[PDB]
């Protein structure tokens, strides 16, 4: 009763049903380093402007 | 000009200039710090963007 399969049957992705638990870290990849703190907030004009020696703006 | 008027204008003046100048010593602080911990914006030097990496399954199993 064997029907050999029709082309590009083959090829097809297929699904599996598995008891088989899904790995977790299967790189075992550490902990990744913490990001830099974020600045936010209001943007404000410079206190005094450039403040470039002698400037006043 | 009256010296009440020039005695708190060189008030006025004073407090610009010490700010200024205290700000000035902060900033050279902060980059010191940043240069070396480089855990601020500024000295902040590009390290490759981890959105190039493919993810998908690959030819072979192991990677
Ligand atoms: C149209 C008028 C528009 C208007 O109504 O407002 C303008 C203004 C009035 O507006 P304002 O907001 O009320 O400000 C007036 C305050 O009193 C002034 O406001 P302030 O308190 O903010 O001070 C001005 C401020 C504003 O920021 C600026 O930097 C402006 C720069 C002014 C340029 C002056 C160049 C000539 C320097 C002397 C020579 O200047 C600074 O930030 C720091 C001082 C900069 C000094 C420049 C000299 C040092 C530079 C080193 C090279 C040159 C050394 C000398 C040579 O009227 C002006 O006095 C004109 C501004 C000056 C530049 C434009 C005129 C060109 C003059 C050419 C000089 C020729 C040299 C001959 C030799």
């Amino acid at each position: 009763g064997w029907v050999r399969p029709d082309l590009g049957d083959l090829s097809k992705v297929t699904k599996v049903k598995t008891d088989r638990p899904l790995p977790e870290n299967p790189y075992h990849s550490r902990a990744r380093p913490e990001p830099n703190p974020e600045v936010e907030g209001d943007l404000k004009p410079a206190r005094h402007g450039s403040r470039l020696f002698f400037w006043t703006m | 000009d009256g010296p009440e008027k020039n005695y708190e204008r060189t008030m006025a003046i004073l407090q610009i200039e010490a700010e200024k100048a205290e700000l000035r010593l902060k900033e050279l602080e902060v980059r010191r710090l940043m240069r070396a911990r480089g855990d601020g914006p500024w000295f902040h030097y590009p390290t490759i963007d981890k959105e190039l990496i493919d993810h998908s399954p690959k030819a072979t199993p192991d990677n």
